[PDB]
């Protein structure tokens, strides 16, 4: 064992070698020299986080209020038109002409129905929606279980063409509008841009179970948040088929619950108990609903029934205010079959002034008495449903929603307020969308007051989609450092907008049409300061907080000790709350001032893909440089099209922004001026294998053009893990190569080493770019093997990854986690506390189907 | 084909700001001598362990990867759930309502 000072001097020699090699090969201080030399070609502008947050918040408020006004217009016309409609039963002569979304594109005349003449639309291609769209009329969706020729359906198809006119007039005023739809309470959906149904026109293996009345936005707009307590009745007599139908009914009833509704499931047979590990009304989010479903599927039927011991449990659980609740619409759902016990005493004692409704379901095909079951609903504000077979499972839950919306209607115009939905995936594919909903009331008898037979129900729910890509354009991130971003939040904490929110359904457990509700604390690394910031944001108040965080890297393999500043403000007139995360070195940025009309050209000619030997191999970040440019994954096509659209740019003054184009051209100029005046003059170094630089503007030239063929980093510099990593640490960072990744590997690629530029402009610190060296592994192992070999002197980084060893066999598994080889070493090391760690969950990650 | 799935993931980082860490690893019935030196002005560490071919202490492994797992115990995070603000206004229990429609 060599003495401490000996190997300490070894470390000093090797570290000075590495530092000198990196700072001489990459060209850190020379690029700094360029950047400070050209203070005249740009001006440093501040990122006043308060101003940016307020600006983006009021832009998002303006967007949401635009869609709210569209909803108001649609609901006004729907109510007014239906109030002036006269019933019929004779549609053979008076055709109802409409497009049925589930139709055949072939010109087949015999696809029509007796009472209605179908439209054959002309479908154009729109990249705003990504499908076939015809803006001349609105399609209609009619569930497969509902006949499209009955009288109710035909009357609904009649009074909803004024909706066609108002849809068109809404889109004319706001050309950016996505789906706007009337979800009718008879099963119809009438969405404006006429497109074929998403994937189930007529296709095998593919049955269309869509029903608008079961969608999250309809269920949201059709009533107010609930407090359900499903009383399953698992006694002896419900065993067999009745129990299978009861558990299917309970699952399909939990499916009609939002994140604002609270639910628990109890089961009673001569004594009542919960079915799950919960003992109080728990929130009906994805994970709790899954737990309740898994507990209900494990339920067994045995014993006599005591209705009083079950209803006592139900009411006593609905009177528990020590827990968080939706103090509204208290409900009891009784999933029995039938009996001879009205239990008038228990209702008299517990539910006297009738605060709690009671919905009674007679599940099963049987012949027991349904008298008490029909009575319990009457005396207690409820409704009585019958579920005799699978196929009647799916409508009676929709129907209890129909019942709950009476007091919402009786409060005439206080109830007509726009509500925005959690982030779900659109039925007709456009990814993550939120939708505003407005209920549409029945106005037939008004100011000539009549009987009001069914004037307590709603007609349906209006709904207009807002896409999360429509919101990400109101929060531009390209004036920030890559570590900075925007993010928003519900009052439930779920992130409406977040860089860690990806189009994909949220996982709920280990594998054997739900909203993507990713909580804020589950999208980042949770602190105790961040919990405070979340609770401050949810309360809808403004603030600011700078502190030291733990920022997991973009590649999910490292952690940095970041330094962030969370500024936030509420989005006015909405339940959301916007926040802007911003590093301390990100309070200033570069505004490229290139207005000579010839300087931009004298920087632009250098990007052409023919000069790839005077300059390096470049990639262009696929941004919205402008509308004519269409981004692709074939990056060389994007570089080409970018060059042509540079060629004739002067006429495109009101077309596309000077900011991004000038910034990228200036970054190309600075990168080229370094590849020329510091790398081309030298042309080769022994230790290195690839000298590259990345920039926040999008310019990422790599010198040899041959190792750039081994460059798989993302062209979008704002999405490279190593770049955002190098911004944080004010030193050189070694990005360990990915072990056992079929591709450029390590030997023929190298190991990334990078450092961030640290210029000062009028005393303002900036980090515009990160120069990186792909150090060749062979020269470095040669320089390392001038040391002791055989026992093992290893090199590890943040995250404990194996850069190399002296063993000459570990280097074969270069880039592996050191724990995969000799775990005892770094388990001990963790206990010395040289290595901390953090375990966090990724609820939104794909997973192999287990057994 | 593939299904969504909670996957617990781990990351490691230098906890302390010190530069030199030495000791002897307490392997099963054996001793392993090591010295960890953190290279200055970089993110690299030099672990100078002097023990190879000795008794195996590789009882388990530290797998830093996206390993399939169940999520947090949802029966525990309903006792002290995160802060959450419900909708301000809701409509129930209207007296003009017509209860004569049970079915
Ligand atoms: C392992 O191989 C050699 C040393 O065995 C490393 O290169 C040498 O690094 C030392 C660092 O102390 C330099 O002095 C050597 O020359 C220097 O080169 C720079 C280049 O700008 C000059 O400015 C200096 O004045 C000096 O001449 C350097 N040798 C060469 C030929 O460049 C090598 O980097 C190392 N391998 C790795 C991967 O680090
Ligand atoms: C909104 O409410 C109005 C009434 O409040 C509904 O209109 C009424 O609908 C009922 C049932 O569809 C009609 O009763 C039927 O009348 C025909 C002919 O008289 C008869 O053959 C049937 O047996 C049945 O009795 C009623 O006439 C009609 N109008 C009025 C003034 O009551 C309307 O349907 C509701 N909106 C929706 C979308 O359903
Ligand atoms: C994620 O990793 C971080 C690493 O920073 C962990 O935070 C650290 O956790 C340890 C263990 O709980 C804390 O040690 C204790 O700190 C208190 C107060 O500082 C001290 O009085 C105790 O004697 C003990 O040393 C440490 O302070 C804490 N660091 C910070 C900055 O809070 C964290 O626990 C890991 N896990 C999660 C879920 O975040
Ligand atoms: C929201 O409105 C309040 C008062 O109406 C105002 O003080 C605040 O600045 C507004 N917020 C934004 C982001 O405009
Ligand atoms: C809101 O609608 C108006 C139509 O008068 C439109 O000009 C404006 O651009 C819209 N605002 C946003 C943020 O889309
Ligand atoms: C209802 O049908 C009649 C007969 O075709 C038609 O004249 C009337 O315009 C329809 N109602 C609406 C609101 O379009
Ligand atoms: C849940 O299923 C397990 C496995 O069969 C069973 O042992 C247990 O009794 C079930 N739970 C209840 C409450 O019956
Ligand atoms: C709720 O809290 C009160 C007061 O702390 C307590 O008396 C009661 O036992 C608790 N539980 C229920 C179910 O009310
Ligand atoms: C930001 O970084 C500096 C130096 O890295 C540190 O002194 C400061 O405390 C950090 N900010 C906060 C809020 O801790
Ligand atoms: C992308 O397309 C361009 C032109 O179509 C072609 O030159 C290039 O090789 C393609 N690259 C990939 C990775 O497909
Ligand atoms: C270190 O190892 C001891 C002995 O195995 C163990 O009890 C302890 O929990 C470990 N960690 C710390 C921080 O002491
Ligand atoms: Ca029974």
């Amino acid at each position: 064992f060599p003495s401490a000072v000996t190997i300490k001097s070894w470390v000093d020699k090797m570290q000075e070698d590495l530092v000198t090699l990196a700072k001489t090969a990459s060209g850190v201080n020379q690029l700094v020299d360029i950047y400070e030399k050209y203070q005249d070609l740009y001006t440093v502008e501040p990122n006043n986080a308060r101003q940016l947050v307020e600006i983006a918040a009021r832009d998002i408020e303006k967007l949401l209020s635009n869609r709210s006004k569209a909803l108001v217009r649609l609901a006004l016309e729907a109510e007014k038109v239906q109030a002036a409609h006269q019933w019929r039963e004779d549609f053979a002569s008076n055709e109802v002409v409409y497009y049925n979304a589930k139709d055949d594109l072939d010109p087949e005349k015999n696809d029509s129905e007796p009472g209605s003449q179908r439209i054959k639309p002309v479908f154009i291609e729109d990249a705003n929606f990504g499908r076939q769209i015809s803006y001349q009329h609105a399609a209609v969706h009619i569930p497969t279980d509902i006949y499209e020729g009955s009288t109710i359906v035909l009357n609904e198809l009649n009074w909803t063409s004024a909706l066609d006119e108002v849809f068109k007039k809404n889109r004319e005023e706001d050309p950016s509008l996505l789906w706007q739809v009337f979800g009718s309470a008879t099963g119809l959906a009438r969405y404006y841009p006429a497109s074929p149904w998403v994937d189930n026109s007529r296709t095998p293996n593919k049955i269309d179970l869509y029903d608008v009345r079961r969608r999250p936005w309809y269920i949201q707009g059709a009533a107010s948040p609930k407090d359900m307590l499903i009383l399953v009745d698992v006694s002896g007599s419900v065993s067999g088929l009745t129990l299978k139908l009861i558990r299917t009914s309970v699952s399909e009833m939990l499916e009609t619950l939002s994140d604002d509704d609270f639910v628990n499931v109890a089961s009673f047979n001569s004594n009542a108990q919960d079915v799950s590990c919960f003992q109080h009304l728990v929130q009906a989010n994805v994970r709790n609903k899954k737990v309740l479903k898994d507990a209900v599927n494990n339920i067994t039927a045995k014993g006599i029934t005591d209705y009083k011991k079950g209803f006592s449990f139900a009411f006593e659980q609905l009177l528990n205010y020590n827990v968080s609740r939706a103090n509204c619409n208290k409900i009891i759902m009784l999933f029995t079959d039938g009996g001879e016990e009205r239990a008038q005493e228990i209702f008299n004692k517990y539910n006297k002034d009738k605060k709690v409704r009671v919905f009674t379901f007679s599940v099963g095909q049987h012949n027991y008495d349904r008298g008490p079951i029909q009575w319990m609903a009457c005396e207690n504000k409820g409704y009585y449903y019958e579920i005799p077979s699978i196929g009647a499972i799916r409508i009676n839950t929709q129907e209890y929603l129909d019942v709950l919306g009476r007091p919402m209607v009786l409060a005439g115009d206080k109830a007509k307020q726009v509500q925005w939905t959690n982030v779900y995936l659109d039925a007709l594919e456009l990814g993550l969308v939120i939708t505003g909903t407005l209920p549409v009331f029945n106005i037939t008898g008004q100011f000539e007051n009549k009987t009001n037979l069914k004037n307590q129900l709603i007609l349906g729910v209006m709904g207009v989609d807002v896409s999360l890509e429509d919101i990400k354009r109101l929060t531009p991130r390209f004036t920030l450092c890559p570590n900075g971003y925007y993010f928003a939040i519900d009052p439930n904490g779920y992130v409406l907008l977040h860089p860690n929110l990806q189009p994909k359904p949220i996982g709920v457990g280990i594998p054997t049409q739900e909203p993507v509700t990713l909580d804020f604390l589950d999208a980042e690394l949770e602190n105790d300061i961040k919990v405070e910031i979340r609770n401050k944001m949810i309360d809808g108040e403004s603030g600011e907080k700078t502190f030291r965080t733990l920022v997991k890297s973009q590649d999910e393999r490292y952690i940095d000790k970041g330094n962030r500043t969370y500024t936030w403000t509420p989005v006015n007139g909405t339940d959301y709350s916007l926040a802007l995360v911003l590093p301390t070195y990100s309070f200033y940025y570069i505004k490229a001032k290139l207005e000579e009309t010839i300087t931009q050209a004298r920087y632009s000619e250098t990007l052409k893909p023919d000069n790839f030997e005077e300059s390096g191999y470049t990639f262009i970040a696929p941004r919205d440089y402008c509308n004519d440019l269409k981004i692709s994954d074939n990056n060389t096509e994007f570089l080409l099209n970018f060059n042509e659209f540079i060629d004739r740019k002067t006429p495109n003054n009101p077309s596309c922004n000077a900011d991004l184009i000038n910034r990228v051209l200036l970054d190309a100029g600075f990168t080229n001026e370094l590849v020329q005046n510091y790398w081309s003059k030298q042309k080769n170094i022994k230790g290195v294998k690839a000298r590259f630089v990345v920039t926040d503007g999008g310019i990422t030239r790599v010198y040899p053009k041959e190792a750039g063929e081994n460059w798989q980093e993302n062209p979008e510099t704002y999405e490279d893990s190593f770049y955002k990593r190098s911004l944080d640490n004010d030193n050189y960072v070694f990005t360990a190569p990915y072990f056992n990744k079929s591709g450029p590997g390590a030997y023929e690629s190298g190991i990334m080493v990078s450092k961030a530029v640290e210029i000062y402009i009028q005393g303002k610190l900036l980090k515009p770019a990160v120069v990186g060296i792909k150090i060749d592994v062979n020269s470095w192992i040669e320089n390392f093997t001038k040391t002791s070999i055989r026992m093992d002197c290893v090199i590890l980084d943040d995250g404990g990854f194996l850069l190399m060893a002296n063993h000459d066999d570990y280097t074969n598994q270069i880039g592996r986690f050191f724990g995969e080889i000799d775990p005892s070493l770094m388990r001990h090391l963790v206990n010395i506390s040289v290595y901390a760690f953090n375990k966090s969950y990724d609820y939104q990650s794909v997973c192999e189907p287990g057994a | 084909s593939k299904q969504s799935c909670i996957t617990e993931q781990t990351q490691y980082f230098f906890d302390n700001d010190s530069k030199s860490f030495s000791g002897v690893l307490d392997c099963g019935n054996c001793s392993r001598i090591f010295h960890g030196e953190k290279l200055m002005n970089t993110n690299l560490i030099f672990i100078m362990v002097e023990s190879k071919g000795t008794c195996p202490c590789d009882t388990r492994l530290l797998i830093q990867a996206e390993q399939t797992s169940d999520g947090p115990n949802p029966c525990d995070m309903v006792k002290q759930p995160r802060y959450r603000k419900g909708p301000d206004v809701c409509f129930d229990n209207n007296v003009l309502e017509d209860y004569t429609d049970c079915g």
